[PDB]
């Protein structure tokens, strides 16, 4: 037959690519006076109507472990945190010699030597004068430089870091990510998706759902639940050096408190600059804790062990242990509760060995004020004290496990909690999304000739 | 006869249809190519890169004989060594995504000297006009 | 003048088959979508089906209650729309209308009984 | 789907007094091409249906300078100024911005 | 192959066959963070203005376009014989440069503005 070349502009053809995605915020964040860390005025709010177009007879291949969509989010989250520590006070004159003594007024034995009462000399608004003030410090913030003994802050040989602005809040808010012109976002609507592999139900969305930037270790808090069963997702299930991401289907309610009420005392260290110290605790001194139900934790741990046997064998013994070692940020469950940073001991949660065939668990927690985040060296931040009693309620919606290893796979396998890089916390949310580039020009044979 | 918006296949809504049916929905994907310190330059750079990339396709359509047109046919012959197939198994049993991976390593020959035959149609036309 | 006439109604057994036929004149039948509606006795209007024009992929969309059982086809030669109903239940008694989003038809009564 | 609520159900109208009805939607009726799809249908007894007002507040064919509608989003009203004897029947509001096409409840108008 | 600006010293008869080479080279793709972002915008704006000017005439998407304006304003004082075979494009711009603002207005008023009006009043009938 007589066949000529005919061009078409606007064909539905796409290929994988990488780009820069902008925000989409809600109307609640449009009316803010106490500006959040993740606040607005940097990127546009959204429209109240999502646009989801279902694509039929389309099969696409996804891969959550090589997604560029989770590496831009980390950069954006780090960049929005350094942009809120600029306008408020830098605590450079705090690197002095501290004269600290123990406090034993109304303490209870474990809070024996956790709190320290320290006195020091501080500058005032006039350069010719100095003032003698005092403050309460935790034991995890002060070291000894060699009972009135001489102490110093733990950061005085690395950097002098800024105080946290006393008006901002650390409460996460949802953030939607949208695609630019010429690109598209593909969403996998399969219910038993496991990350790597083809997805037979693909739909096109305009912007993603609200992903709350919740920072936590060894446990995923306030996440998204599964729909059918628990999900175990790993890049390589045979390699023991890769973390295992478990997703729950029913939440486990965790609920913590800081029992003693503090008083915030303001100290003027310069012209227009203030330092918020700790005053006196009214009442008794008792430890902070977290409480998990003993019966609900059993149900959500007997289901993980059921689907962990589908990859390792039906006649193997699965054992749970606690973390091995490292610094305090990887061996403990760390989170933010109302402005105070907790470091809880999750050693009674994983204390079970499973055979093939009104009660609560109390987890002791510790509080710190000089913190280093995102594994960076030389940039700390001082969290000011919170006045009153703090209580928060959260949902546990997943775990980050790590297999130990060793031979004799059919005999025993031990799983212990993991943590570290925060890119695995946001990889559990952006696992069904993918960015593609539209290519609209193509040719095809047709019986149309020119010279009409 | 006034219009209902429910009969509207959206963006990429004909991506699973055959080639003969997805060819009537080109405007939907055609109109989306031109829509709208730190963290204020990368967006501007992306917008500038998106503007200069759409122009490189309109310039490529400037040559050949397809200017301001979405469906345009030329007079370049097709040999059987490109895709030996009938017209009843390309336009009725194949998707535009499946066609762009078969004719994928044969496109640079088509996009080049074979279709830039307008140079033989602009000098063959000004000579005719210079004869009265 | 646009005129729409429906025909082919009657009484059918609970599980039989029937073929309604709309007819258009005075305009180009190939340049308009065709919608089908019905009115149960005592209730309001409801949507039945939908077919697009032949230059817009000619696809069809059906309601949830009549999915699979009902099929709509066009005919550009005779300018006659076709509604195919089979395996009907006892709740499919109504007056079916043929419309083009502006002008409706007179309608025909369809009643199912044993 | 999107549900439609029509208030009231029965509206007795004097032959020569103003009348007004309403229709509401559970979701926004705005479409991607910047249009709001609302249709007002007059269902006279033993007669063909008539399209009174299309696209919220635009007069359709016929409608001899009597019927008019207004509304922004999720709240629409129809106004009749000089009611005559022929304006007896049922009124329905239908969306067109999203499949399926869902009609309204109904509003019976009778001479009182 | 002559490449970009290859026929710069060649005559007019041999330089008009390589317009495509120089047509595609007019659109290609904090220190060094704002230099490119301001150079590329200017490169796009210079191309768009030329493509709009070539197109408010009757020449929209053609590389060679010949019209119906008489050769009165542009005083070459030379016949076609020794122009297309004894002169290059660089020497041409030296001669006709004063008359390139009173010939760009005879292409916008005497052509494709008047011309577009009898066509609007002839498809009327
Ligand atoms: C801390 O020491 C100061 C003396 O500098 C004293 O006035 C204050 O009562 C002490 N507070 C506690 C809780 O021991
Ligand atoms: C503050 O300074 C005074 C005298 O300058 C000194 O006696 C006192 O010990 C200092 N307090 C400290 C170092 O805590
Ligand atoms: C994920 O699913 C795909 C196909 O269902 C399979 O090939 C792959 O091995 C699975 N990976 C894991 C870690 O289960
Ligand atoms: C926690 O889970 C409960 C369901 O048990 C839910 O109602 C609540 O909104 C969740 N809290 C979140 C997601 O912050
Ligand atoms: C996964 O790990 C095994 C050993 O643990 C290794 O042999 C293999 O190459 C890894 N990668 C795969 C299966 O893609
Ligand atoms: C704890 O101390 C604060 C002082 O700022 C006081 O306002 C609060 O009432 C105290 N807590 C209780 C339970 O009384
Ligand atoms: C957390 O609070 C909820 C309600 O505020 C309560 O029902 C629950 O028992 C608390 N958690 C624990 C472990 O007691
Ligand atoms: C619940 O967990 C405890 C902790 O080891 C265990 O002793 C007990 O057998 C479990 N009960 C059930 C029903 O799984
Ligand atoms: C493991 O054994 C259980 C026994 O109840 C069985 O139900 C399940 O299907 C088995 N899983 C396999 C064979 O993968
Ligand atoms: C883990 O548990 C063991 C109990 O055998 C304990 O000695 C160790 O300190 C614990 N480690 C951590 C990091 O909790
Ligand atoms: C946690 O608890 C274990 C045993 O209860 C104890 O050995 C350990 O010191 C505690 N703290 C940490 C940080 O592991
Ligand atoms: C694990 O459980 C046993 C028995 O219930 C208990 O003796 C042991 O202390 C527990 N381990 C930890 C780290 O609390
Ligand atoms: C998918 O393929 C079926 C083949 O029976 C076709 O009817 C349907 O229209 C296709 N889907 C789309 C969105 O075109
Ligand atoms: C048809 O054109 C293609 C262009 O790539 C060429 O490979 C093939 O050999 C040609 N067939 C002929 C000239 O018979
Ligand atoms: C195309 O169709 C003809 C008959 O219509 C048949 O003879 C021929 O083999 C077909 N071509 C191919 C490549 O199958
Ligand atoms: C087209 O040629 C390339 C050459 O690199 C090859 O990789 C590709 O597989 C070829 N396409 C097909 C469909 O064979
Ligand atoms: C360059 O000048 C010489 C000397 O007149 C001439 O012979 C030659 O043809 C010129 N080059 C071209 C490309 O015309
Ligand atoms: C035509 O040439 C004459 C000669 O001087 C000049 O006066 C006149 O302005 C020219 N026409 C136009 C339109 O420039
Ligand atoms: C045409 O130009 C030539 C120069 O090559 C000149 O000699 C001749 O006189 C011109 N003819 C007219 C009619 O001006
Ligand atoms: C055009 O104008 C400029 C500026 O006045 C002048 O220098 C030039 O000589 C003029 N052109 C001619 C051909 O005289």
């Amino acid at each position: 037959e007589n066949l000529w070349v005919t061009v078409y502009y606007g064909v539905p053809v796409w290929k994988d690519a990488e780009t820069t995605l902008f925000c989409a915020s809600d109307a609640k964040a449009y009316e803010t006076e106490k500006h959040n860390v993740w606040a607005t005025h940097a990127c546009v709010p959204t429209d109240p109507n999502p646009q989801e177009i279902h694509l039929e007879n389309v099969t696409e291949e996804f891969n959550m472990w090589k997604n560029n969509m989770v590496e831009q989010m980390h950069t954006d989250i780090i960049s929005l945190w350094d942009q809120s520590l600029k306008p408020c006070v830098k605590l450079t004159p705090l690197c002095v010699t501290l004269q600290c003594t123990n406090v034993t007024n109304n303490i209870t034995d474990d809070m024996r030597g956790e709190l320290k009462n320290c006195s020091f000399n501080m500058t005032t608004e006039l350069r010719d004068k100095k003032q003698k003030v005092y403050s309460l410090f935790y034991r995890l913030d002060v070291v000894q430089i060699n009972s009135n003994k001489e102490y110093r802050l733990i950061n005085c040989n690395t950097s002098a870091c800024t105080q946290a602005c006393p008006k901002v809040s650390f409460e996460p808010i949802p953030i939607h990510y949208c695609a630019p012109a010429g690109f598209a976002i593909l969403k996998c609507k399969d219910k038993k998706f496991n990350g790597t592999g083809p997805c037979p139900s693909v739909s096109t969305v305009q912007c993603t759902h609200g992903i709350k930037p919740v920072v936590s270790t060894q446990l995923l808090l306030n996440g998204s639940l599964a729909e059918e069963e628990v999900m175990i997702r790993s890049e390589n299930i045979t390699n023991n050096a890769k973390n295992i991401l478990v997703q729950f289907n029913t939440p486990v309610q965790i609920n913590c408190t800081r029992p003693n009420n503090n008083t915030r005392k303001s100290i003027r260290i310069g012209p227009g600059q203030a330092f918020y110290a700790t005053g006196d605790i009214i009442g008794d001194i008792r430890q902070a804790h977290c409480n998990v139900s003993k019966a609900t934790w059993n149900e959500t741990l007997g289901k993980v062990v059921k689907q962990l046997r589908k990859h390792f064998g039906n006649n193997t013994i699965i054992r749970f242990a606690n973390s091995s070692g490292g610094d305090l940020e990887v061996t403990t469950h760390s989170f933010n509760c109302g402005g105070e940073f907790f470091y809880c001991n999750t050693s009674g949660l994983f204390n079970s060995t499973w055979i093939s065939n009104n009660d609560s668990i109390t987890l002791p927690c510790r509080i710190k004020q000089i913190i280093n985040m995102w594994q960076r060296i030389g940039q700390c931040m001082y969290a000011p004290p919170i006045q009153g009693v703090i209580r928060c309620v959260s949902n546990i919606t997943g775990l980050i496990l790590t297999r130990d290893g060793g031979s004799t796979n059919s005999t025993t396998e031990t799983f212990r909690p993991g943590g570290g890089d925060m890119r695995d916390n946001w990889r559990s949310e952006l696992y069904k999304y993918k960015v593609v580039k539209i290519e609209p020009l193509g040719v095809a044979p047709t019986r149309c000739k020119r010279r009409v | 006869a006034v219009g209902i918006g429910a009969v509207f296949l959206g963006f990429l809504g004909a991506a699973g249809s055959t080639m003969g049916a997805a060819s009537m929905t080109l405007t939907v994907q055609a109109r989306n190519l031109l829509s709208g310190t730190v963290w204020g330059i990368k967006q501007l750079q992306a917008r500038v890169l998106a503007v200069e990339r759409y122009l490189r396709d309109q310039q490529l359509l400037g040559i050949w004989g397809c200017s301001g047109k979405l469906i345009c046919c030329t007079n370049v012959p097709w040999n059987s060594s490109w895709s030996n197939r009938n017209l009843s198994e390309i336009w009725d049993n194949m998707t535009w995504l499946q066609w762009d991976k078969e004719i994928s390593n044969y496109t640079q020959i088509i996009y080049g000297l074979l279709e830039e035959s307008q140079n033989q149609q602009e000098k063959n036309e000004q000579d005719l006009l210079a004869l009265d | 003048e646009v005129k729409l006439v429906e025909s082919g109604g009657g009484l059918v057994q609970p599980g039989g088959s029937l073929r309604l036929s709309c007819k258009a004149s005075g305009f180009t039948f190939s340049d308009f979508h065709i919608y089908w509606f019905r009115r149960p006795p005592g209730r309001g209007l409801e949507w039945v089906g939908l077919i697009r024009r032949n230059s817009y992929t000619g696809t069809t969309n059906y309601a949830a209650s009549v999915e699979g059982r009902f099929t709509i086809s066009r005919d550009d030669s005779k300018s006659i729309a076709y509604l195919h109903m089979s395996s009907v239940k006892t709740e499919d008694t109504a007056i079916y209308y043929c419309s083009d989003d502006e002008y409706w038809g007179q309608g025909v009564l369809v009643t199912v009984s044993s | 789907d999107i549900v439609m609520t029509q208030t009231p159900i029965s509206l007795p109208v004097t032959p020569g007094e103003p009348a007004s009805m309403s229709c509401r939607s559970s979701q926004s009726l705005l479409h991607s091409d910047g249009r709001t799809y609302l249709f007002w249908y007059l269902l006279r007894p033993a007669q063909a249906p008539q399209l009174l007002v299309h696209d919220v507040s635009k007069r359709a064919s016929g409608v001899p300078e009597r019927f008019s509608g207004s509304g922004s989003d999720t709240d629409f009203t129809l106004k009749i100024s000089r009611v005559e004897a022929e304006d007896v029947g049922s009124y329905y509001c239908m969306q067109g911005t999203q499949l399926p096409l869902t009609f309204g409840g109904g509003t019976n108008v009778e001479i009182k």
